């Protein structure tokens, strides 16, 4: 029946299980849009970045899939619920004539329904979501799993809360992860510690994806942490620790809810947003953030947001989508960089992917290596070029170093034209 | 790490005996100066210019108490992460003698530098040689160092195109000058820090 | 000067200073933090920080404490504002349950710090503390702070400006003492800045007040070309935009910019040029939501506008260490038990430095991600083509066209792998030619 067509799935040689009517989001279009006169978006099936300098575009994009997420999660919930829309929030574009803003967006769910056109400010995701409500009801599905990630997340530590799968969707779209929801669900399952392989597979996500938490358990109620060694509670953890658990329990918690029929419910379908993936976090779980999530969630559609070129550095550029400098809202289509990033230089990602130099320019410290080597290269190989090597250099700094190498070239070539001669 | 003659020991240490005698009872800078004079001013473990000196008794002082005066058991170490710190207090379960000895072991024999940064061992190392060149570069993280990685890469890339440019002037003169030219471009790498990476980049083999 | 309390005695003390060269007004008896010591606090058994009166950097892995010691500042500045806005102001006590080292036999903890305030009050020593009898030494913090509100309540004086701009950032307005109110609350309070905005439109002295702040916006943050109100309106990126309409991270960075302007310009009414007031400011994760173009100008323009404030910033960002003279930074040691008693400056100079050596020298990260198997590949290939005698091989060849299609044929990788094979062949020519 249709439902056969949600719940069949095939499972790879790397042991993730892929639902072969995967459902994401494949085209996106926005028109008169905060900025957007008209722009389209072309989305990974498996991860999409944006980057770009300032932070309006790449949230309203993220905001914009949220809205339209919300319509099928208002009527996941209830009987032809309306969702969150524009309704005109001051979303119309500054100096628009249409006064009108539509977010046309195209989503694929499998071999079937090739195309799911939705256009908010039709509605036709009732049409699919009505299916996502009559079955789970005559018949449990594993339901899609939505979730936003903003700003908000990072703030400081009204239903049944448990045991309906229906807990989850509470305020996911949001923009913050309803922590607290998790340490009150986490308390009850381990007061009755299937609940037990739920909470085991939580602990198991939280200690794989975030490097310092080792070990979580609850003591007499309140939750410790085994963090750096030590055990402290909660509270207790930093700004940055404390945001990436609530991010990564937070969407742990609703896709085990959301997803209950899985050997893995960490693998099930889904949309999530991550509108800052760096959000206090250190270059050296930059480097590991976005590995660890992709190992921990599989098939989930991922359209994040970054600004930390460290980020980038374990990307692929045909997932980048690059709001080029210098680019108005009039631009009709987002495409991946030149430069291959997955794996390349720190400073040549920083140089040509986002078009700022290795140094800062801003400030030269009275000296610098390139005036160096111009003064060089045009004297060809001297007290003006030995004073500017003596200003601050003369020490194993690479800036001496180059320096030194430059000056043996010069000379050697020299010596190169005189033998010729 | 370079090889380094054994110099004729400083006649400080005769005054002291392993037993009744501590480390801290002999002048530091009384046997310095030997140590300068092996060394050039540079560490014997990983070649870097000596800023933060420290005495390093190669066999530890712990586990072997009676060559702590010895003076062929004596090297002027950095330091921490690296080198003779990491050798006591951040490695374990190691055999001094898998450790080579940079007095009376070429250290060419078994420790090759590419232009990566990376230190490797030798081509066609083979059972007791590879397992000297693996513990010699965890014992002392020759490569683990972020900061030692970082430092020694940046200094090989920045000889590069002289290494490239030498050799393509090959056919440009007889041989004698170019040999010439290669033996003065060995000489200065001398004055340098991390000098044998750099002699693995210049040299034909 | 305290004697001279006892007893122009003690105005003269607070208000005298001179104008630089480069136009910034110095204090003659500058106020700033010198030494700050804790016991027995969260994560640490001891610990002491000596900071520069111009600026202070605080980095390190996650953890560490990098926040602590901007919390523990400003529960021990709190008590400094609570005695210049009322005598027995009381400040602000420790966490009794989160303040204190969950391991430590004491089962107490003390805050301790030293302010310098002029050659005449050359250490006001302070301590904070708590207990699971354990009391505080305010008493000469208190004193320090009664002088300034008597001083002020006979002749008004510029007080010192304290604030702590934390992570809540991003989530009667008319009295110059209400620039005190929740100043270490953690987040600026925007919405007040908002009001007296508008309540200074309405009453167009308060124009100056109103100019000076718009300059700060205008000068500082990089987007905002010129900021007025009807509610109010910016001029976002080259057109028209409402306040709600800002980007994140760029509201963030104006709530910042024009929170501190306005708290400063109030506290200090007598400076021909407000903003060289004195004053001690914390900010936590200064790079945040900035690109990297604004990370590499944040600092640089913010100490441009605010010249003799005392800064003391945590940051995650080495594009900004790029900005910051060696002195200035204050790092952890990344393998450490906690028990480390001081922190000191690093070896390299990072000010003017590449972002790369920045990257591995100082915050200790491999400048390629080593986790991704794509960066092994030129060592693999150099291996490889070593191998066999320096020239190209079928396996090479491979992993050269693997690395070409990867990368690309206009890629720096490319060009390292071809120059490898060049180079090496001919070593193996020179060898070839030396062997006959
Ligand atoms: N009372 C305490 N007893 C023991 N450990 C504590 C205590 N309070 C805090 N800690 C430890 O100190 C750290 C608290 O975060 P910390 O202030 O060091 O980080 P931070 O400065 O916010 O850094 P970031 O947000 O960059 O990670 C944690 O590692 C926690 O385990
Ligand atoms: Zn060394």
């Amino acid at each position: 029946m249709c439902r056969d067509y949600i719940q069949d799935g095939h499972v790879d040689e790397s042991g993730i299980f892929r639902p072969d009517n995967a459902f994401y989001l494949r085209r996106l279009t926005l028109k008169d849009f905060r900025r957007f006169s008209l722009l389209e978006i072309k989305l990974e099936e498996d991860l999409t970045v944006i980057i770009g300098n300032n932070g309006k575009g790449k949230a309203a994009i993220l905001y914009a899939i949220a809205k339209t997420l919300s319509w099928f999660v208002a009527n996941i919930l209830k009987e032809g619920g309306s969702g969150q829309r524009l309704s005109e929030m001051t979303d119309i574009k500054n100096d628009a004539e249409d006064r009108y803003s539509d977010v046309s967006s195209t989503f694929f769910f499998g071999k079937g329904l090739k195309s799911v056109p939705i256009r908010l400010s039709v509605k036709p995701a009732k049409d699919l979501a009505d299916i996502w409500r009559v079955i789970n009801e005559v018949n449990t599905i594993n339901l899609p799993t939505f979730a936003l990630y903003n700003v908000e997340r990072s703030q400081p530590f009204n239903t049944g809360r448990r045991e309906e799968r229906f807990d989850a969707y509470s305020q996911t779209l949001g923009g913050a992860g309803r922590f607290d929801h998790f340490v009150e669900w986490y308390i009850y399952l381990h007061k009755r510690t299937t609940e037990s392989v739920q909470k085991s597979i939580v602990e198991k996500a939280i200690c794989s994806v975030v490097p310092s938490i080792s070990n979580i358990w609850v003591e007499m109620d309140l939750v410790k942490v085994t963090n750096d060694g030590h055990d402290v509670t909660i509270d207790q953890l930093s700004d940055g620790q404390r945001v990436f658990l609530s991010l990564v329990a937070d969407l742990a918690r609703r896709m085990v809810m959301l997803n209950p029929l899985l050997e893995n419910p960490l693998e099930g379908r889904g949309i999530v947003l991550i509108d800052e993936i760096e959000l206090h976090l250190h270059p050296k779980w930059q480097q590991e953030v976005i590995l660890n999530l992709r190992s921990a969630f599989p098939n989930i559609q991922f359209i994040i947001t970054t600004h930390s070129p460290i980020v980038l550095s374990t990307i692929e550029k045909r997932c980048i989508r690059e709001f080029e400098p210098n680019d108005d809202g009039d631009q009709s289509f987002l495409d991946s960089p030149d430069m291959q990033t997955k794996g390349s230089e720190n400073a040549q990602i920083l140089e040509q992917v986002m078009n700022v130099h290795s140094t800062p320019p801003g400030i030269a410290e009275s000296h610098w290596l390139g005036n160096f080597e111009l003064l060089l290269l045009d004297n060809s190989g001297s007290q003006v070029l030995y004073d500017q090597i003596k200003a601050h250099f003369g020490i194993d700094s690479i800036e001496l170093k180059k320096a030194d190498s430059l000056i043996r070239i010069n000379k050697m070539k020299n010596k190169l034209n005189k033998i010729r001669a | 790490m370079r090889e380094l003659a054994r110099l004729e020991r400083p006649e400080i240490l005769d005054q002291y005996i392993a037993g009744q005698n501590d480390w801290m009872e002999i002048d530091q800078s009384a046997v310095w100066p030997k140590l300068t004079e092996m060394q050039g001013g540079f560490c014997a473990y990983c070649e870097c210019r000596l800023n933060r000196c420290h005495i390093e008794h190669f066999r530890p002082r712990g586990k072997f108490p009676a060559l702590t005066f010895i003076w062929n058991n004596l090297f002027g170490s950095c330091g921490w992460s690296r080198c003779g710190i990491y050798k006591d207090n951040g490695a374990g379960a190691y055999n001094a003698d898998d450790l080579i000895k940079p007095d009376e072991e070429n250290p060419d024999d078994y420790l090759l530098f590419l232009t990566t940064g990376e230190v490797v061992p030798a081509i066609g190392l083979t059972g007791r040689a590879l397992k000297k060149a693996q513990e010699t570069i965890r014992v002392f993280n020759l490569n683990g160092d972020i900061k030692l990685f970082g430092s020694r890469r940046t200094a090989v890339q920045a000889i590069m195109p002289n290494v490239e440019y030498l050799y393509t002037l090959l056919e440009e003169f007889d041989e004698d000058d170019w040999n010439e030219m290669l033996r003065d471009e060995l000489e200065k790498i001398e004055s340098d820090e991390y000098k044998t990476a750099l002699k693995h980049a210049w040299t034909f083999n």
